[PDB]
RNA sequence: UAAAGUUGCUGCAGUUAAAAAGCUCGUAGUUGGAUCUCUCUCGGCCGAAGCGUUUACUUUGAAAAAA
């Protein structure tokens, strides 16, 4: 179930693959996880003692994963000790073309292979159970930036407790500070 | 404002912020593409196809569902007209005005409107030549216009 | 005048403006589920429809287009979506 | 304001409007220097302390001194938050 | 009122406001008098928010009390409905009343007999006392006004959103302002109702005077 | 049609500053506009601003402090060498104790003094004081 | 030559003092909305070779008669 691009697995990836095998055997979602696979996994520390698991899955299987996302997250959170498990796709980053750039520019860089596009996709997939309805960027007096993300009100109760782990994951991956809010209505 | 009128209207469409397909929509990409193919085979321009899909099948935006525009889908399938629909409509309107004008020699307003329409046709033809959609010898001539459309 | 929060307009302020002049554009239209009394099929209809919508099962005229919105045939019920 | 030695060199330091931060000149006769009394939270009598506001004549001619004074009083806590 | 419980509006004050009709405005609304309005009902009449009126009245009282010399406050009424109220306010507080016509140049022409240098100005109507308002801009004079739904706010610093048409409403507003000023000064107390009733500030309407003269 | 976005944004900011407004709404947004606003904010002329992100070109809401006398743009964008900077400073700035000319150089978008420190020229965008 | 911001690129005017074509179309010209964070090989880390999609710009350096 683990097929890393570098072909080198680790202990956490092995354990999560074993958990996925257990879910294949002991649950009703056999075919889905049999067809699907993951690329990598990682763990980070956020919220002053809380731990978050990040599951890097391939892009051509992200849509199929989203079908079971909620149930799979529940099963993983029940199998593991109290953590926060999030599934994120595997986006490649291509460097910006330059005058000194070599034959790596033999093909035009797709717009999807872009830092901004990849960051937007990561943010969108990070909070998948709730849709994004608005985005604001505040530039502080010292020059720093803060990103405010508005989430859907109809799914507030589902992900209201995971906001801090989202702000930790995005800071660990993208490197930016982000906050989440729930506007009243439009 | 308008290219050839003093009017400065603001009426247009405003797409929603969200790009995600609504939950109630049961149609898949392949089913939408099959509907598009059937409508195109029936002889409908992409604009009419989009209007029908919006009005009847609850398809707000095909590009949101199938990830592609109507014209590109038709070109990939091969069911695409030789010349673009907007240029076709402009040439058809010019032909209609010219047919009216030959029986009414004293209608100077028709002559003015025909001049405006032909100017727009020349603009669009030059733009399409720039993008190589038309061969760099395609010309709009009044006599040929009837056979063109 | 000289003191107004542009970042946080009230909900009624944003429904009174033009759809393009809002902070973020949002259409005033919607999709609806309609049901005719004769036949049980539920049809999805755009509020500002421009074509006559016929019931597939029984060929009943569900709506007639007008300048602004499409008016439903008498005896037909509708409910907004989401 | 001051030279390289740090000594201040000016006739006087003019005061600025509290609403718009504009400088109130010596010939601006439409400017107002208003004082609002402070009351004791227990009894409600005059404490003896007050808060000072200054409004230039340009704002007053615009008819915007009422809103500016109201906002200044709200910021200082004189006016109730649920105004 | 800085959310203090002692300064909150009581039920009897609400009853007095409802009886006097101070919450009833005009059919026209000024674009700078819209934050004190509540809602426009049928027949075009606008309703004023009484809580904001109380807040503005308390702010005006705080502004008045801050002046050390009571004689430096001038209270001006041009219409007949406000003259008696202004006179009673001046008698009870110690301000300087100007009832009737205001002489142009009172604040600017320094060789006139009636030349004065007030530190604060209180008016009954911006649209009727516009002449004293305009001369305030010449001598750095803050102004307090009893405005309505349709009222210009040029040179007005503290606007009290009341009904300035009816005699009862004007008298009640002046009486309440005087009461609040005296209570803040530390002259009368907030524990018991004031001895004087608000009917002493109302317009006589010599028709009413003739009716009462022949009562006995 | 609209041909310069920085010119429109600066004109809107200046007009709102003259009227005593507290906040300004400028659309459409642009990264050149963001750089210009950052340069102005580093010197304390405007204050914090927020970028509203709709899916088309964005908008900006800028807070005002009342310290801005004049902000303007120079069109066309003239090439400025390091030895011709003093002439532009004399022509455009009010005094030699305050005011800044904004340049876009190969190092980035900065003021004239920072370009003197880094010993580089570029193209003039605008000025503010 | 300056004065002449009375030839105005910096930097002028065109309602009534001199002044905007009767109106529209249109080629050339001018101007033009957002968005994208060095390289293998061959030779002694460097040497050769391809660089750069190319420019415009800016900062260097070289060559630039004296008077
Ligand atoms: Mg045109
Ligand atoms: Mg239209
Ligand atoms: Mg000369
Ligand atoms: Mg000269
Ligand atoms: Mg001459
Ligand atoms: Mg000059
Ligand atoms: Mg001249
Ligand atoms: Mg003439
Ligand atoms: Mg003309
Ligand atoms: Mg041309
Ligand atoms: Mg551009
Ligand atoms: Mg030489
Ligand atoms: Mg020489």
């Amino acid at each position: 179930i683990v097929k890393p691009n570098g072909e080198k697995p680790d202990e956490f990836e092995s354990g999560i693959s074993q958990a996925l095998l257990e879910l294949e055997m002991n649950s009703d979602l056999k075919a889905q996880l049999r067809e699907l696979n993951i690329t990598a996994a990682k763990e980070i520390e956020v919220g002053g003692g809380r731990k978050a698991i990040i599951i890097f899955v391939p892009v051509p299987q992200l849509k199929s994963f989203q079908k079971i996302q909620v149930r799979l997250v529940r099963e993983l959170e029940k199998k593991f000790s109290g953590k926060h498990v999030v599934f994120i796709a595997q986006r490649r980053i291509l460097p910006k073309p330059t005058r000194k750039s070599r034959t790596k520019n033999k093909q035009k860089r797709p717009r999807s292979r872009t830092l901004t596009a990849v960051h937007d996709a990561i943010l969108e997939d990070l909070v998948f159970p709730s849709e994004i309805v608005g985005k604001r960027i505040r530039v502080k007096l010292d020059g720093s930036r803060l990103i405010k993300v508005h989430l859907d009100k109809a799914q507030q109760n589902n992900v209201e407790h995971k906001v801090e782990t989202f702000s930790g994951v995005y800071k660990k991956l993208t490197g930016k500070d982000v906050n989440f809010e729930f506007p009243e209505f439009q | 404002g308008r290219m050839h009128a003093p009017g400065k209207g603001l009426s247009q469409s405003a797409l929603p912020y969200r790009r995600s397909v609504p939950t109630w929509l049961k149609l898949t990409s392949d089913d939408v593409k099959e509907q598009i193919y059937k409508l195109a085979k029936k002889g409908l321009t992409p604009s009419q196809i989009g209007v029908i899909l919006r009005d009847s099948h609850g398809v707000a935006q095909v590009r949101f569902v199938t990830g592609n525009k109507i014209l590109r889908i038709l070109k990939s399938k091969g069911l695409a007209p030789d010349l673009p629909e907007d240029l076709y409509h402009l040439i058809k309107k010019a032909v209609a005005v010219r047919k009216h004008l030959e029986r009414n020699r004293k209608d100077k307003d028709a002559k003015f409107r025909l001049i405006l329409i032909e100017s727009r046709i020349h603009r669009l033809a030059r733009y399409y030549k720039t993008k190589r959609v038309l061969p760099p010898n395609w010309k709009y001539e009044s006599s040929t216009a009837s056979a063109l459309v | 005048p000289l003191a107004k929060d542009l970042l946080h307009p009230s909900p009624e302020e944003e429904k009174r403006k033009h759809k393009k002049k809002r902070l973020v554009q949002s259409p005033n239209s919607y999709f609806m589920d309609v049901k005719c009394p004769g036949c049980y099929k539920i049809t999805t209809v755009f509020s500002h429809a421009q074509t006559v919508v016929l019931c597939v099962g029984c060929s009943t005229v569900l709506c007639q287009p007008t300048g602004g919105k499409a008016r439903l045939t008498e005896g037909c019920s509708f409910r907004r979506k989401q | 304001m001051q030279n390289d030695a740090g000594e201040f060199v000016d006739l006087y330091v003019p005061r600025k409007c509290s609403a718009s931060n504009r400088i109130i000149g010596a010939k601006d006769h439409a400017s107002i220097q208003m004082n609002v009394a402070e009351v004791d939270k227990v009894t409600g009598r005059f404490n003896g302390q007050f808060k000072t506001y200054a409004i230039c004549g340009a704002i007053r001619r615009m008819g915007e001194s009422d809103d500016s004074i109201l906002r200044l009083a709200k910021a200082d806590g004189i006016v109730s938050k649920n105004f | 009122s800085g959310a203090l419980d002692v300064l909150q509006m009581k039920e009897e004050d609400v009853l007095k406001f409802l009886a006097a009709g101070t919450h009833l405005g005009g059919t026209n609304l000024d674009f700078q008098m819209e934050q004190y309005i509540y809602k426009r009902k049928s027949d075009g009449i606008y309703i004023i928010n009484l809580k904001r009126t109380w807040e503005k009245l308390l702010l005006a009282a705080r502004a008045i009390v801050a002046i050390e010399n009571p004689a430096d406050v001038s209270v001006i009424s041009s219409r007949n409905t406000g003259q008696r109220a202004v006179l009673k306010f001046a008698a009870a507080t110690g301000a300087t009343p100007i009832a009737g016509r205001f002489t142009p140049g009172t604040f600017t022409n320094q060789i006139q007999a009636a030349f004065r240098e007030p530190r604060l100005l209180v008016v009954t109507d911006p649209r009727a006392d516009h002449q004293p308002l305009t001369e305030a801009s010449y001598v750095n004079l803050p102004t307090i006004a009893l405005c309505n739904t349709d009222s210009p706010l040029r040179y007005v610093d503290i606007a009290i959103p009341c009904n300035n048409k009816g005699a009862h409403s004007v008298g009640l507003m002046w009486w309440m302002l005087a009461r609040e000023v005296l209570r803040m000064r530390g002259t009368i107390s907030r524990e018991h109702p004031w001895e004087v009733m608000p009917d002493l500030y109302f317009y006589r309407d010599p028709e009413e005077i003739e009716k009462e003269e022949q009562a006995a | 049609v609209r041909m310069n976005v920085l010119a429109d944004a600066l004109k809107s900011i200046n007009n709102a500053e003259k009227r005593g407004k507290r906040q300004v709404l400028i659309r459409p947004c642009s990264k050149v506009i963001v750089r210009f606003l950052t340069v102005m904010m580093k010197h304390g002329y405007i204050g914090e601003f927020e970028i509203i992100d709709d899916h088309r070109a964005g908008k900006i809401v800028v807070n005002l402090t009342g310290r801005l006398n004049k902000c303007g743009v120079i069109s066309p964008r003239f090439d400025v060498q390091l030895k011709d900077l003093e002439k532009w400073q004399n022509n455009l700035l009010p005094s030699r104790q305050f005011g800044f000319i904004v340049l876009t150089t190969s190092a980035g978008i900065m003021d004239h003094e920072e370009a003197r420190r880094k010993h580089t020229g570029g193209k003039i965008l605008g000025f503010f004081f």
